[PDB]
């Protein structure tokens, strides 16, 4: 196979500044590809990604003091500690495995990687180290990680487990912030993904929000096939059960602002919400919860998750009564009166759904004095009220 | 007529909410003064220490000083990541 | 160190503001927010304040006047107009 | 050849809501390769005019099938700009073809340029904010913009007619603010080679208006390029169009954006500095710039001029006649002054450019001694700011190696 051209890329990297050259000529893309390449099980062999990760070291040490050069050799020193350790992990799931004879001396020890992991979660902050982060194939590494410890160690309460599993998390975050690239790249780590989305069922409050973040970036402005993956590992109905179970008021702000994005991709999405026992009662029981920081922040994640699963729960009864019970309709003209853009443009598209098609509510719709509350909101300065508005406005003077 | 909420959906952020998780306080130096009018929000002037409490918003973070708290531009602050 | 107005890196990427100058034709900017700064060398202002753009090369900083007159500023501060006064 | 795709694509739009459910299995994408096909490899994927009238038609179908969402509004403003475009570029493509080849030209139809102008106009308006740039992203906007930049060029050369000049003017800001900060748009208009050759082109016309929009672009493309996009720059010479330009241009505002471009091309690789040095009386007026002060950012030129020579400064190391060059017109001399100047871009520059020039050369490093540079590299070693303080006390260690007297 291909084992040979990291022979031959090694090679090149070993005589006196030839390596210059070789980025010149796009090697570091080529050299990622074969020690994390899923550009689609394009990296290679142990000994050919031990190669590789060598030649990359070769290449980045061969520059002159600058800055950009010096950003580049911190950041891969934490990257090769990593690598290093992830091939650690790799040769014990091979020795600890189903056939395998296990009576032979190899555990590696998760204390050791979490210093190097702190470091690189805290400098993801940071925009230029971002950027190397991101050429020296940062993100892959970090995720690697991540999917190789929850594998060994699925859902443990050990504080030295959660703390890598928190930190790998953040930077994961960063990285995946406004990069369109590395949200694709992420979610195209199948296992990865599954790891990620299955830690929202662990017991630290502080873990399960550092998944939801994750989730949410990886669900704002996503490729199609990002969009597919999400959907196929459920993230969505995980999300929601865990936000059911939820304590904190801040895990809860994150978890709710994953799902408002998720909300928005299709009615397979919309329904899976639905689906879910409770959840329905829990989103209208968000819809007068007051945060303790950021007031509003819960009202508004709530009533725009509501707002977008408003369109499927307008052809089920059973999900109208659900709403009608935990006293949703009269819930959203209170949202009407509010001084906030963000709540009024949700109870008008939320109430835009529930008006049309059934008398059982747009009678009491009337009953409760809608007409008198939305005349004030067609005028307004923003279409998405105006319409919201107006459209419902028609559906009751439809039915007097 | 200000808004500190943007209504589109969930948006992106960094993890800037989860280095407050762990109990652990971060705060951010004053770039600029912030020079308002409105109780809802939180003036300040330059080289001012300010704890941000709620980074959730791209535009607009929650913050606290000894004096009181509000909202306040995220642009007019660089925050420190490290021991603080 | 003062406000550092450089960019010593390279000569980084920008949209096409200088662009709109280039016909002759005044580009404005509304401040959203009092830019308090007591450096001659920048230019102070008040919210709702148009500020006319004169060079806008670098991404952090951009020059502007008003009737007053012209320094330094931070474009966070302020949104452009693209089109007619 | 597979129109059947195309085909298959407008009976699936047919259906009135099920063109939802196509955006979400992911059709957009899918439909604009059909418009336009970037993803393909020179040597190894865009359909006819009768399966791109098929495509355009039910894109048209999806984005008008969702409700009036923000999106909504946005996207069907955006892609109706598109659809006048598109029909004016397969206009003067059936005018293109069957005009200029072979064939008998005996046919009744030339598209008019008028009509397009405020149309492209409301585009590169609309590509000022991020949110018209994202739907504008989603439609194949910049490639649409670029066709026809493209199609223009190569229909009136060099035209100086005003009504063609506002056109590519309008179109070429829309391609630099869509090239903003989009790592997948950069690399997409730089794939598109003849549009490419097009732009360079462009840098031969006497509006310096057009001039500076040009350079605007290649500034954004020749930023953090990835490693085919620096090489196609490379290979349409825009490096050589690009000083070749700043030499014979009078507005200092055109002069800003091209020596801007230049500086970021500069670092790319050894082949571009030696374009630069190759060009007659460019290595002179790089070190006119050194002392020329802008009427608006003052520092601006001076910036610029002084990173594109910090930049090549290694390769002129080497040449005597090029040290010559820099000797008669004052280097050395004002590098020094460069060093008391307030400004982190200017003074880093400096002593990286004495820095190159220190070494390897008894002539230079005479003067240096005899100018007194010791007391003022001495006065930098200790700097805040480390890339000064390494370049100063690197070029002093080049000077401390030779003094004549002590």
């Amino acid at each position: 196979d291909k084992d040979d051209m990291s022979r031959t890329l090694l090679a090149m990297s070993s005589s006196q500044d030839s390596c210059i050259s070789m980025r010149q000529s796009g090697c570091l893309p080529l050299l990622i590809q074969l020690l994390h390449g899923n550009d689609k099980n394009s990296r290679g062999s142990k000994e050919a990604r031990a190669r590789a990760s060598a030649a990359l070291h070769n290449i980045i040490h061969s520059q002159p003091d600058d800055k950009r050069g010096r950003r580049e050799i911190r950041v891969l020193h934490l990257l090769e500690q990593i690598r290093a350790y992830c091939e650690t992990c790799w040769e014990w799931q091979e020795a600890h495995e189903p056939g395998m004879d296990q009576d032979k001396n190899p555990a590696p020890v998760e204390h050791q990687i979490c210093p190097a992991v702190c470091v690189l979660m805290k400098l993801s902050f940071d925009e230029e180290h971002r950027h190397a982060m991101n050429e020296l194939g940062g993100l892959q590494a970090i995720a690697e990680l991540l999917q190789v410890d929850c594998e060994m160690y699925g859902l443990t309460n050990d504080h030295y487990s959660i703390t890598l599993r928190r930190y790998a998390g953040m930077a994961l975050t960063n990285l995946t912030f406004g990069d369109v690239a590395n949200k694709a790249t992420l979610c195209s780590m199948k296992g990865c993904m599954r790891a990620l989305v299955a830690q929202l069922k662990s017991e630290s409050e502080d873990l399960q929000q550092v998944i939801a973040s994750v989730l949410r970036n990886l669900s704002w402005r996503a490729d199609v096939n990002s969009k597919k993956t999400l959907r196929e590992v459920g993230s969505v109905k995980a999300l929601m059960e865990c936000a059911l179970e939820v304590k904190k008021e801040s895990t809860l702000k994150s978890v709710l602002s994953a799902l408002w994005n998720l909300s928005a991709h299709c009615t397979e999405n919309k329904a899976d919400i639905c689906a879910v026992d409770g959840a329905l009662a829990f989103l209208v029981g968000t819809l007068t919860y007051r945060s303790q920081t950021n007031t509003l922040a819960i009202i508004e994640s709530g009533g725009g998750i509501l707002r977008n699963v408003s369109s499927l729960i307008a052809t089920n009864e059973d999900h109208r009564q659900i709403l009608r019970e935990n006293n949703c309709l009269q819930t959203l003209l209170q949202h009407l009166k509010s001084h906030s853009l963000t709540i009024v443009s949700n109870a008008c598209g939320t109430l835009w759904n529930l008006s049309a098609r059934n008398p059982k509510d747009q009678e009491a719709l009337w009953d409760m004095g809608a007409v008198s509350m939305l005349k004030n909101l067609i005028h307004s300065k923003h279409k998405m009220i105006a319409m919201g508005s107006a459209a419902a406005l028609r559906n009751l003077m439809a039915n007097r | 007529s200000h808004h500190y909420s943007h209504p589109g959906g969930g948006g992106e952020q960094l993890a800037i909410n989860e280095l407050i998780s762990d109990g652990s306080v971060v705060c951010a130096e004053a770039l600029w003064d912030h020079v308002t009018m409105d109780d809802q929000e939180l003036g300040f002037k330059a080289g001012d220490v300010i704890e941000v409490m709620d980074a959730t918003n791209r535009e607009w973070w929650w913050g606290r000083v000894a004096d009181g708290e509000g909202w306040f531009p995220a642009s007019f602050v660089r925050l420190r990541v490290n021991q603080d």
